[PDB]
């Protein structure tokens, strides 16, 4: 297969290893409780919280004290030192003498950043935050509240991609420093995904038809179906239906469960994942 | 617990050295 090096990135059970919907691939310990956690290799692009019909709500720090947890957000609340929000220049700056650290790319640094602050009095607690990093702001927002759904017949809340989301990224503790590399981001235009047989790129051979007016509602659906660990029988080590490959006439989004292994170079079509951006297209089929 | 429930936590020491005690408010 020559395609073997370049469909690596999509091979989400490998390269990411966790929900993606719901991200609670792990279980760590603070003092003596166990608690389940993010533990995704890859970065969500578009990925938010919406709460009671909210979009402006999940960013906002958690309920202080003698506060309601409706009546605040999921985000670390004000800390002294601040470290949540932080700029990315905030966080290189407070990093300065870590040559680890400094360096790394705004999305490994920021769940870096918030995978430094251990609530536990045990300096051994695996338990680290997950985070979301705002593109437009350039500010890492730390998640006190790593629950990610709660849902069904207060504080209800549930991931989506969202047009107000979409220069948000979901970062577990797991976030992988080559993420540029190895992880999905742009979605491949004039491509469809396929698989690799006897020397010829074969259509997926069975897909489930969800209707989308344009390529963000293709990305989103895929989201919707993808790998979730919401109720070690409840984690989906990144099984799902990640893969979608958006027919741009037909306004189809074939959305299927199998890794991809080769690309088809047609005009009509559009491939995605539900960890790339809801928007960022590459045109250049190798 | 089985939604992602986490931990109760007012002070956080930081994993990377120098080690510091970064509490809220």
């Amino acid at each position: 297969n020559p395609w073997t090096e370049y469909m690596a990135k999509y091979d989400i059970e490998e390269v990411h290893g966790s929900g993606i919907r719901v991200d609670l691939g792990e279980d760590a310990e603070v003092a003596g409780t166990q608690y389940r956690l993010p533990s995704g290799k890859c970065p969500v692009f578009g990925k938010g919280i919406i709460i009671e019909n909210s979009k402006t709500t999940f960013l906002k720090p958690v309920a202080t004290g003698n506060q309601d947890l409706k009546d605040g957000g999921f985000a670390f609340p004000p800390t002294e030192p601040l470290i949540s929000p932080m700029t990315l220049n905030g966080m290189r700056d407070f990093y300065k003498n870590n040559e680890y650290v400094k360096n790394l790319d705004e999305l490994t640094l920021c769940s870096r950043h918030a995978g430094n602050m251990n609530p536990d009095k045990d300096e051994n607690s695996n338990y680290k935050y997950p985070a979301v990093y705002d593109d437009k702001d350039k500010k890492c927002h730390i998640l006190y509240i790593a629950a990610q759904e709660n849902n069904g017949p207060m504080f209800c809340f549930r991931p989506a991609k969202d047009k107000s989301f979409q220069n948000y990224v979901y970062l577990s503790k797991n976030v992988v420093d080559n993420w540029e590399k190895v992880c999905p981001r742009k979605n491949l235009e004039n491509a469809k995904f396929g698989l690799w047989v006897d020397g010829n790129c074969e259509d997926i051979p069975h897909v489930n038809e969800f209707s989308a007016n344009d390529l963000f509602e293709c990305n989103k659906l895929v989201f919707e179906l993808s790998a979730s660990d919401q109720p070690d029988r409840y984690k989906s080590h990144g099984k799902g239906y990640n893969w979608g490959n958006y027919n741009r006439k037909t306004h189809k989004c074939e959305i299927f469960n199998v890794k991809p292994t080769c690309l088809i170079n047609d005009k009509s079509y559009i491939a995605t994942t539900a960890l790339s951006h809801p928007i960022e297209v590459e045109n250049n089929f190798p | 617990k089985d939604i992602g429930a986490g931990p109760v936590a007012s002070c956080f020491t930081t994993r990377m050295s120098p080690p510091q005690q970064i509490c809220l408010n």
